[PDB]
C-alpha cells in the first residue's frame, strides 16, 4: 500500500545525454539508407 | 436502530480475541439508537403508490379543468384546492412542513401548473392541441423547472415511470422541433432531472433519463451552432456538465452495491470531455474498473484529452504543465474518423478555435522572421476549415494580416491567449464532415443510441 | 469502586486508562463494566457531574460520561455492536481540544493522537464491510476525517509577541495531524480535499522553518504534497518534493518501505522531465524486477522509441493506474522520446554529414520506425490510447512543439516541408539538455516549504 | 534561410 508506515525520529545520472542499441543502429540504418537515395 | 444479527456480527469479528480471559462475560446488550452519522439515495425500482385521498383529489382537478372553461376561475379553483391539499399532504406525512418523497403527478405536467401558467400565458406552442387553445392540451404539457418556497407536492412531481414516459415524448416528437424548441427542451429536461431528486432517486430510471438527456444536450450544441441560432452556449454546457456529474455519482453508488449500468463507458467518455484540461477526470477514470477504462469510447476520449493538451494554453486560473502534446495535426484526424461517435463529436466541436488558435500560435513561433505568408490552403487543410470565410473571419478576429486575401502573415499574431479581454468570444463553428454525418442518421436514432 | 477512582484520575489529568484499546486497559474495563451494570445513563452523567475535583467544563464532563458509557455496554466479542460507543467516545475526546484552554488539554495530546491511530483503523475495518453494514463507502474514515478537520481548523498561532517560547501541544502535533488527515483523503479517494489543508498548513505552523518538524513528519509531508501535485499534473512541482523527501530519507524496514513509496512516484516524475536514476544506491529500496522494469522504459525514452513507450504503458497499465501514473506518462513521457530521436537524427545529418536542412519526408521515415502501427493502420482496426496519439504523418506538428517546449532549436518552413537548424558540430546548440529547458520554461514551487 | 533563434517568442 501506497501510504507510509511509522516511523519517528547523488541519485540521478548527471549526463545521459554524453552505448550501442538496436533501435539506435536501425534507426541510422534508415538514416544512411535515406541518404543513399537522396 | 443499530444492525445486530448473527451474520453481520460475526463477519465483522469481535474488538478482542479472548475477552473473557480478561474479565469479560457475554451480556445481552439492549438495542442502542442509530448514531447520526450512520443515517444514509433510492437505486433500485420501487412499486408506484398513491394516497387514495391523493388520487382523488387529483381526478377532481382533471374533471375541473374540463369543466371549467373560464381561464382565470379554473385557476382559482385549484388554488384555493391546492391550499386544502398541502395541509392534508401534511398531515398524512407525505410532504414535509425524513419524508421518502414519491412523486404522483402522472401527467407530463401537472394539473395545478397547467392551470397557472394559463393564466401567465407562459404556455408553449408546443404545449397546446391546436396553436389559439386557451388552454394547455393535458396530453401535450411539460413541466416546468421550478423555480420558487413551500416544498412541492407529491401531485407536483412525476414519479420515475412518468419520468420516463416524458422523455419517451421528447424523443419521439420534439427532436425535430430544434432549433426553435431549444429553450422549452432545455428547461422540460431540467425540470425531468429536478423531479428525480425531488424524490431522491438513482433508479434505472434516473440513468436512463439523465443519458438520454445528456445525448439530447450533444445533439443540441451541434444543431444550434450549424444553424447560427443564438443560445446561451454556457446553460447547454452547465447542464449536460451538472448530468454528467449526476450520471457519474450514480455509476458510483451502483458500483459500491454490487451493480452495473450498460451504458457506463460512453457517459464516463462523455464526463472526460466535459473539462477536456482538467486533471480531475484524468484521475477517476485511472480508478474505475479494466473494463471501463479499456471500452473504445473511454480510449477514444483520452485520446482527444492528449492531443488537446497545450503546455502554452493560457488563461487566468489555468496552471500550465509539462510537456503537453500540442497535437492539433492529430485532432483533426480524429475528429474525421468513421469511428468517431458522432455525439462526441459533437462535444469536441466546442474547442475548434481553442486548439485552432493555439495551432497557429505555436506554428508562428517556429517561424523565422523573413518567412512569407502562409497560404490560407496549408492551414485550411491543417485546421479543416469549412471555407474560406472561415479562416478569414479567424484571422481578423485574432488581428491575424491577411496578404493578398488568400495568405496569413502568421508573425502578426499578437496575442498569446485564445481567450480577448474585451471582446466576445468567437462565434462557435462546426465541422462539414460531422454534419454531413449528421444527415445521414436521425435525431430520434441519435438519442436512443 | 472502580467508577469512582477512574473519575479522580480523569479529574486530575492522569489519563493513563483512558483509551479505547482492550489489549491496553481491557482488565479495567471489564470490571469497570461489572460494577457500572445497572446504572442507567442519567445516574452514570451524575457520577461526571457530582464528582469532586471535577473541570467545571461541559465538553470534558461529555467526555468523561461518555467513556463510561463506553465502559459500561461494550460488546468485545463485537467490533460493529461496539462502535457507536467508540464513536462517540472519539469525538467527545476530540472536542476537549477545539478550545486552546481546556482543561488538561496538554496532557489530552498523547491521548487524542493514540486514540487517532486506534479509530483510524477500526474505521478502515469498518469501512471494508460498507456493504453488510449497509454504509456508503468511507464512511466511518470520513467522518474520522471530518471530526480531525475541525481540530485542524482550532489550531492557531500564537501572537507574534509571544512572552514565551512555549510550545502548545495544539502546535506539537500540527504536522501529525496534516499527515493523518491527507492520508486519510488519499485512502478515500478524495486525495483533492488535501487542497485546504496544505494551502493552511503554514499559516498554522508557529515555526518558521518547515525544517524544525520532525524529520520523519517532513518526509511523509513531502511524500503527500508530491502526489498530489502529481494527481494536478504538475509534474515538476511533484519531483521538487518527492527528490527532497527521498534524499531526506537516506539520511528500520518500514523506512526502506517507505522508500520504495517515495521511488514508486519519484522515478516516472523524474524521467518526465529528463532525468534516470542510478541504480546501484536504490538497490536496497527496489526489488531487480522493478529495477529491470523502468530500465527497459529508461531505453526506449533515451533512444526515442515512441512504439517502446506505448508498449511499456500497456504492459503495466494496471499498476500505474493504481498510483494513478498512467496519464502523465502516456501524455508527458513522448515529447521526452520525441526529442531524443530527433537527437539522434540531428547527430547524424547535420553535425556529422553538414546538413543544416532536414526535409520532413526524413523526419516521417523516422517517425515511421518510431512510432510504428496507428490507429489507422491495418491490424489495429479500433482505437487505444496506445495507437490513438502518435501518427508518423504528423511531422510538423512534433516539431512545432519540441521547439515551443525550448526542446529543439530550429526553423519549420511548412511551404518548404523541411526544418531548419542551426549550422554546428556541437549538438547541444541545437538540442539543449532536456532537464534544464524543462524546468527553465515551468519552475517548480521550492523545495524549502518556509 | 537560415537559423534565426526565437527564445525571446518561446519564453
Amino acid at each position: 500500500d501506497d501510504e507510509f508506515e511509522d516511523f519517528p525520529i547523488n541519485i540521478w545520472e548527471e549526463n545521459w545525454d554524453d552505448v550501442d542499441d538496436d533501435f539506435t543502429n536501425e534507426l541510422k540504418a534508415e538514416l544512411d539508407r535515406y541518404k543513399r537515395e537522396n | 436502530y443499530m444492525i445486530n444479527d448473527a451474520k453481520t456480527i460475526q463477519l465483522v469479528g469481535p474488538l478482542i480475541s479472548s475477552p473473557d480471559n480478561l474479565g469479560f462475560q457475554k451480556r445481552s446488550h439492549k438495542a442502542r439508537e442509530l448514531p447520526r452519522f450512520l443515517i444514509n439515495p433510492q437505486l433500485e425500482k420501487r412499486a408506484f403508490v398513491q394516497d387514495p385521498w391523493d388520487k382523488a383529489n387529483q381526478e377532481k382537478m382533471i374533471s375541473l379543468e374540463e369543466s371549467i372553461d373560464d381561464l382565470n376561475e379554473l385557476y382559482e379553483t385549484l388554488k384555493k384546492m391546492r391550499n386544502t391539499e398541502r395541509s392534508i399532504m401534511e398531515e398524512k406525512g407525505l410532504v414535509d412542513k425524513a419524508i421518502v418523497f414519491q412523486g404522483t403527478c402522472l401527467d407530463m405536467c401537472p394539473t395545478f401548473e397547467r392551470s397557472r401558467r394559463n393564466v401567465e400565458y407562459t404556455v408553449y406552442s408546443y404545449e397546446k392541441n391546436q396553436p389559439n387553445d386557451k388552454k394547455a392540451s393535458r396530453t401535450k404539457a411539460l413541466k416546468v423547472f421550478a423555480r420558487p418556497a413551500a416544498p412541492p407536492l407529491p401531485s407536483d412531481v412525476r414519479p420515475p415511470h412518468i419520468l420516463v414516459k416524458t422523455l419517451d415524448y421528447i424523443v419521439d416528437n420534439l427532436l425535430t422541433t430544434l432549433p426553435e424548441s431549444e429553450g422549452f427542451l432545455w428547461d422540460r429536461m431540467r425540470s425531468i432531472r429536478q423531479d428525480f431528486t425531488y424524490q431522491n432517486y438513482s433508479g434505472p430510471e434516473a440513468v436512463d433519463c439523465n443519458e438520454r438527456i445528456v445525448r439530447i444536450h450533444l445533439l443540441i450544441l451541434h444543431i444550434m451552432v450549424k444553424s447560427n441560432v443564438e443560445f446561451s452556449l454556457q446553460q447547454e454546457l452547465e447542464q449536460l456538465h451538472k448530468s454528467l456529474i449526476t450520471l457519474s455519482e450514480i455509476y458510483d453508488d451502483v458500483r459500491s452495491s454490487g451493480g452495473t449500468c450498460p451504458n457506463e463507458a460512453e457517459f464516463r467518455a462523455y464526463a472526460l470531455l466535459s473539462k477536456i484540461r482538467d486533471p480531475q477526470y484524468d484521475e477517476n477514470i485511472q480508478r474505475l474498473p479494466k473494463h471501463i477504462f479499456q471500452d473504445k469510447l473511454v480510449q477514444m476520449a483520452l485520446c482527444f484529452r492528449r492531443v488537446i493538451s497545450n503546455s502554452a494554453y493560457t488563461e487566468r486560473g489555468f496552471v500550465k504543465t509539462e510537456n503537453c502534446l500540442n497535437f492539433y495535426a492529430r485532432f483533426f484526424q480524429l475528429m474525421q474518423s468513421p469511428s468517431l461517435p458522432l455525439l462526441m463529436g459533437f462535444f469536441l466541436q466546442m474547442h475548434l478555435t481553442d486548439i485552432r488558435f493555439y495551432a497557429l500560435r505555436a506554428l508562428s513561433h517556429t517561424l523565422n522572421k523573413k518567412h512569407k505568408p502562409i497560404p490560407f490552403i496549408y492551414l485550411e487543410n491543417m485546421l479543416l476549415f469549412n471555407n474560406r470565410q472561415e479562416i478569414i473571419e479567424f484571422c481578423n478576429y485574432y488581428s491575424i494580416e491577411i496578404i493578398n486575401g488568400d495568405a496569413a502573415d502568421l508573425k502578426t499574431l499578437q496575442h498569446y491567449s485564445h481567450k480577448l479581454s474585451e471582446t466576445q468570444p468567437l462565434k462557435k463553428t462546426y465541422l462539414t464532415c460531422l454534419e454531413r454525418r449528421l444527415q445521414k442518421t436521425t435525431y430520434k436514432g441519435l438519442i436512443n443510441g | 469502586d472502580m467508577a469512582n477512582q477512574l473519575l479522580d484520575e480523569l479529574a486530575h489529568g492522569n489519563f493513563s486508562h483512558l483509551t479505547l484499546n482492550l489489549s491496553q486497559n481491557g482488565r479495567e474495563i471489564a470490571i469497570l463494566q461489572k460494577q457500572l451494570t445497572g446504572f442507567d445513563d442519567k445516574q452514570l452523567e451524575t457520577f461526571v457531574e457530582q464528582h469532586p475535583a471535577m473541570p467545571n467544563d461541559t465538553r470534558f464532563k461529555i467526555m468523561c460520561t461518555s467513556f463510561l458509557n463506553y465502559a459500561r455496554d461494550v460488546d468485545p466479542w463485537s467490533a460493529w455492536s461496539s462502535s457507536d460507543l467508540i464513536f462517540e467516545f472519539y469525538q467527545c475526546l476530540i472536542n476537549c481540544l477545539i478550545n486552546d484552554n481546556a482543561p488538561h488539554i496538554e496532557m489530552l495530546i498523547p491521548v487524542a493522537t493514540r486514540e487517532t491511530e486506534f479509530i483510524i483503523n477500526l474505521a478502515g475495518k469498518l469501512d471494508s464491510f460498507h456493504l453488510q453494514l449497509h454504509t456508503r463507502s468511507h464512511q466511518f474514515l470520513s467522518h474520522i476525517s471530518s471530526i480531525l478537520s475541525r481540530l485542524f481548523n482550532s489550531i492557531k498561532p500564537p501572537r507574534g509577541n509571544a512572552s514565551s517560547t512555549n510550545i502548545p501541544g495544539k502546535q506539537r502535533i500540527l504536522l501529525y495531524l496534516v499527515n493523518k488527515l491527507n492520508n486519510i483523503y488519499f485512502r478515500i479517494e478524495s486525495p483533492q480535499l488535501c487542497s485546504n489543508i496544505f494551502k493552511n498548513f503554514q499559516p498554522k505552523s508557529m515555526l518558521a522553518h518547515f525544517n524544525e518538524y520532525q524529520l520523519d513528519q517532513q518526509i511523509e509531508y513531502r511524500y503527500l504534497l508530491g502526489r498530489y501535485y502529481l494527481l494536478n499534473s504538475q509534474v515538476h512541482n511533484a519531483f521538487v518534493q518527492f527528490n527532497e523527501a527521498f534524499q531526506s530519507l537516506l539520511n528500520n524496514q518500514a523506512i526502506t518501505r517507505n522508500g520504495t513509496r517515495i521511488l514508486n512516484y519519484m522515478i516516472p516524475t523524474g524521467l518526465i522531465l529528463g532525468k534516470m536514476v542510478k541504480w546501484g544506491p536504490l538497490r536496497p529500496f527496489l526489488s531487480q524486477e522493478t529495477i529491470d522494469n523502468w530500465s527497459v522504459l529508461y531505453k526506449h525514452v533515451r533512444y526515442g522509441n515512441i512504439q517502446g513507450v506505448s508498449l511499456w504503458l500497456r504492459q503495466n497499465e494496471r499498476h500505474l493506474c493504481a498510483r494513478q501514473l498512467l496519464i502523465v506518462l502516456l501524455e508527458k513521457l513522448p515529447m521526452v522520446t520525441y526529442r531524443n530521436l530527433i537527437k539522434t537524427v540531428i547527430k547524424s545529418w547535420t553535425t556529422e554529414w553538414g546538413q543544416n536542412k532536414l526535409p520532413y519526408s526524413l523526419i516521417e521515415r523516422v517517425l515511421q520506425l518510431s512510432i510504428g502501427p496507428t490507429f489507422e493502420d491495418p491490424g489495429a482496426q479500433e482505437i487505444t490510447i496506445y495507437n490513438g496519439i502518435h501518427s508518423p504523418k504528423n511531422v510538423e506538428n512534433v516539431l512545432v512543439t519540441l521547439i515551443n517546449l525550448g526542446l529543439l532549436r530550429a526553423n519549420c518552413f511548412p511551404q518548404l516541408q523541411l526544418c531548419v537548424v542551426k549550422k554546428t558540430t556541437m549538438i547541444q546548440e541545437i538540442v539543449p539538455p532536456v532537464n534544464e529547458r524543462i524546468t527553465k520554461m515551468f519552475p517548480a514551487h521550492s523545495h524549502v516549504l518556509w | 534561410l537560415e537559423y534565426s533563434d526565437n527564445e525571446q517568442e518561446i519564453q
